[PDB]
């Protein structure tokens, strides 16, 4: 009963694709805002998805078009579709709810490493 | 004229049950509560039981509690008084009164009520 | 990339986490609110506490967007409301402190009971129990009992947390930049860098000792009037030209003079205008006075109440063993689920109440599209006044009749015209005196001209100069009578009953006049007319997008606040009560005391 650990990432070639999922309790899945967020060593964090239990999504134009917020209510668990990757996309990611945000508990992170493409 | 007419007093046993009845006229019957006295022969009149103006509210005398039921029809200007597992104790001359207050708490003495009833004997057998 | 845009994607995030935030904290308060156990409140306090740690997260965030380099007017305002700073200004240990005081007085008004000195088991709560006493009882004494009772025993427990509680809240205002906590309160009228629609927060007591001054003559013939009728239902007890007590003002307050009808009907022998009988003799209930309210409000155009709102809403009191909190309230969850909670009692005042919180509801219907912070009244007075606005046409003869209530052979007398508009005025110009008076306390208390050791020396002298209402017994500082209604110690400002109350009248004439109704405003319906509908509709669903003085403007046609159409409304009364009080004292002299000999 620890919840909120984001996994799926590994290494990717440039102009790529990646799945990350995000386990969540029913109870948080059900009531709670999922977001996912991503830090490149040195850098901030930022937040690149956001999905409402109304299914309602948030991105920021750096991602625009790329990556998909997704819930599905069988398994309680949010996805990141990630397309077309670059090595800017280059960070740790993590998903979380704005108040584990606030109160700053945050879970287990994914790697994701994205390779530059060939000439 | 503020008049009050109980009715239904008669001889019953012990156990057995009996409601007593009690007509007021006037147009402000809901702005008043209703209180039920009895006096037993050669003891002082004592308080029973007093329902408020609304009928949402009720107060009664340690030894009629969980016996006797106060009740009120605003609709028909009465006040009833169910009085369940009569015992020989209960043998008093009934009287119905109407108080100068809407309340239970600040209304359940006789100094409280300036209109009463005639009377109603009820008498309770071994 | 400029700092518009920056801003506009700053909320469109806040937008977006707000929807479950506020949904999970509301659901939690409407948990409680219906269900009142230990398990309910701490989820509502959970739930809340998460609200209110975003919202200071957010409020934090927003602060890097200076509202001067906003030319968008939507953006600019959700921008000004959220960097806001309010109690998160105090240090810790003083907002642990004053939510402290503040839920300490919340629960000694909401479990507070007057007991038998002999029977300390045998109680009663202000709801029902004082409150019932208040409203219908007769007797002088027991009406005087249950008046001081509730301000010696709740009272006297309210004086050291209100003292405390205006030192906290006056260092919380003063660290936000305002004089005090009372001028923080005036800062919801405030409009500025508008051109022609400021408002300033030093405005409003301009404005509303100016307008009350033009509603002092009608209140004191109102006034003499029914100390008048006072004076032969408590014989002895009333002088000619002294105040009217406290105790025998229909309420725990004298708030409103609704409750002295039966004590001053103009015209007893007339149909009664109070329907309340009529509703128990045809077998009325609460779901009868919702469904009726809901069709009120699609004859002028307007929606059907939803789906959730008939399987959600709580109705009627639950009562035995599932206990609820009975003010009549209308909740905007948020997530398109609305509700009210209230129980209903098969009187004209719920009647009246179930179209006014419908008002609320079919407000908070409309301005849903607008963005989250935008989404209540143009000001405090504006929600308030729509429920009213319902009102003033729900209580008409000509609305009464109409829905069965009034007899189909009900001819409408000059007679029957001045006891319907004695009955408001009870209700609606009794109330002004005693909230201008209310909130002119708080204002000089939070402002520091009256001292502790004078707090009820002046509340006295302000009630009987103001209001013309004496204390029937002699109350030191150890009282705090203020505090005893709910709004003062559950932390509301009051001012809005005042500007709600001239509002009202102003979008009543506004919305009659696109009825094309003809003769005095006292006799305007507004149902059927969806022309009326569209006027208020278009204003509805603006909610805080649009200064108020210009929200105001839209419909009235002027920027400010008038006590002209109230005036107007009561015209015929006021002539009538100038005759009546010909040989009458009309103003009272505040020496007169019942205790004095
Ligand atoms: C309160 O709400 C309902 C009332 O029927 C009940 O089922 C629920 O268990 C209650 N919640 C508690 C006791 O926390
Ligand atoms: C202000 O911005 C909001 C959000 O983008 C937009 O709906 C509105 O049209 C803008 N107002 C203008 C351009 O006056
Ligand atoms: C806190 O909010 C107030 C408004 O209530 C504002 O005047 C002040 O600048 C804010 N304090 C900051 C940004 O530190
Ligand atoms: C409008 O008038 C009354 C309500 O005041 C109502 O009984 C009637 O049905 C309405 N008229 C129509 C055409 O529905
Ligand atoms: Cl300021
Ligand atoms: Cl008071």
């Amino acid at each position: 009963e620890v919840q909120l650990q984001a996994s799926g990432g590994g290494l990717v070639q440039a102009g790529g694709s990646l799945r990350l999922s995000c386990a969540a309790s029913r109870s948080t899945f059900s009531t709670n805002t999922i977001g996912w967020y991503r830090q490149a060593p040195g850098k901030q964090r930022e937040l690149v998805a956001s999905i409402s239990t109304s299914g309602n999504t948030y991105y920021p134009d750096s991602v625009k078009g790329r990556f998909a917020i997704s819930r599905d209510n069988a398994e309680n668990t949010v996805y990141l579709q990630m397309n077309s990757l670059k090595p800017e996309d280059t960070a740790v990611y993590y998903c979380n709810t704005p108040s584990r945000r606030i109160s700053n508990f945050w879970g287990q992170g994914t790697q994701v490493t994205v390779s530059s493409a060939a000439a | 004229q503020v008049q009050l007419v109980e009715s239904g007093g008669g001889l019953v046993q012990a156990g057995d049950s009996l409601r007593l009845s009690c007509a007021a006229s006037g147009r402000t019957f809901s702005s008043y509560a209703m209180g039920w006295f009895r006096q037993a022969l050669g003891k002082e009149r004592e308080f029973v039981a007093v329902i408020s103006g609304s009928g949402t509210s009720t107060y009664y005398t340690d030894s009629v509690k969980g016996r006797f039921t106060i009740s009120r029809d605003n609709a028909k200007n009465t006040v009833y008084l169910q009085m369940n597992s009569l015992k020989p104790e209960d043998t008093a001359v009934y009287y119905c009164a109407r108080a100068k207050g809407f309340s239970t708490i600040y209304n359940q003495d006789e100094g409280r009520y300036d209109y009463w009833g005639q009377g109603t004997q009820v008498t309770v057998s071994s | 990339s400029t700092i518009e845009e920056q801003a506009k994607t700053f909320l469109d995030k806040f937008n977006h986490e707000a929807e479950d935030l506020f949904y999970q904290s509301s659901l939690a308060s409407w948990n409680y609110n219906t269900n009142i156990t230990e398990e309910n409140v701490q989820n509502m306090n959970n739930a809340g506490d998460k609200w209110s740690a975003f919202l200071k997260e957010q409020s934090t965030l927003a602060q890097m967007y200076p509202l001067q380099e906003i030319q968008n007017l939507t953006v600019k305002l959700q921008l000004q409301a959220l960097q806001q700073n309010g109690s998160s200004v105090l240090s810790e240990d003083k907002s642990k402190r004053l939510n402290t005081i503040l839920n300490t007085m919340s629960t000694i008004y909401s479990t507070g009971k007057v007991c038998n000195p002999d029977n300390p088991q045998e109680c009663l709560l202000l709801e029902p129990g004082l409150n019932e006493i208040m409203a219908n009882s007769l007797d002088y004494n027991e009406r005087l009992w249950a008046w001081e009772s509730w301000r010696s025993e709740v009272g006297k427990q309210l004086r050291p947390l209100y003292e405390e509680y205006v030192v906290l809240k006056n260092e919380m205002a003063r660290a936000n930049h305002y004089e005090d906590y009372g001028d923080y309160w005036r800062g919801d009228y405030e409009v500025n860098g508008v051109d022609g629609y400021d408002y300033s927060r030093g405005q409003l007591i301009e404005d509303v000792e100016h307008t009350f001054e033009e509603i002092k003559p009608l209140y004191e013939h109102l006034h003499a009037y029914v100390r008048a009728k006072l004076m032969n239902a408590y014989p002895s007890y009333i002088s000619p030209i002294g105040c009217l007590p406290a105790h025998l003002l229909g309420d725990m307050w004298g708030r409103f003079w609704t409750n002295l009808y039966s004590l001053t009907v103009p015209f007893g022998q007339k149909p009664n205008i109070d329907v309340t009988d009529a509703m128990v003799d045809q077998a009325w209930d609460a779901q009868r006075i919702f469904k009726e309210a809901e069709k009120f409000f699609v004859s002028v155009g307007l929606p059907n109440m939803t789906q959730g709102f008939w399987e959600n809403s709580m109705l009627t009191d639950p009562g035995n063993v599932q206990k609820a909190v009975c003010h009549p309230t209308a909740w905007d969850l948020g997530k398109g689920d609305f509700r009210i909670l209230m129980c209903t009692k098969v009187t004209m005042d719920d009647f009246l109440t179930a179209h006014h919180e419908m008002g609320h509801i079919q407000y908070d219907m409309a301005y849903a599209a607008q963005p989250f912070l935008l989404r209540n009244g143009a000001n405090e007075g504006f929600h308030e006044a729509v429920g009213e606005i319902m009102s003033l046409s729900a209580a008409t003869p000509k609305h009464l009749k109409s829905i069965g209530l009034l007899s189909p052979d009900f001819q409408e007398d000059n007679e029957t015209e001045i006891n319907f508009l004695l009955k408001q005025a009870l209700t609606i110009v009794g109330t002004l005196p005693f909230t201008y008076m209310l909130e002119k306390w708080r204002w000089m208390v939070f402002k520091g001209e009256i001292p502790k050791d004078q707090w009820m020396k002046k509340w006295w002298e302000m009630k009987r100069e103001i209001v013309g209402v004496v204390e029937p017994v002699p109350h030191d500082e150890t009282y705090c009578d203020p505090a005893s209604l709910f709004h003062v110690s559950n932390d509301y400002s009051f001012i809005r009953y005042y500007t709600r109350t001239l509002y009202q009248f102003q979008f009543q004439e506004a919305l009659c006049q696109a009825a094309k109704h003809e003769g005095p405003l006292h006799k305007c319906d507004i149902s059927n007319s969806t022309e009326a509908g569209q006027k208020l509709f278009n204003m509805l669903r603006l909610g805080k997008s649009e200064p108020w003085t210009l929200a105001l403007e839209n419909v009235v046609g002027a920027k400010n606040m008038n006590v002209r159409p109230l005036l107007n409304y009561f015209e015929p009364l006021f002539t009538w009560l100038k005759d009546q009080n010909k040989n009458s004292f009309v103003g009272w002299s505040t020496d007169w005391s019942p205790y004095a000999d």
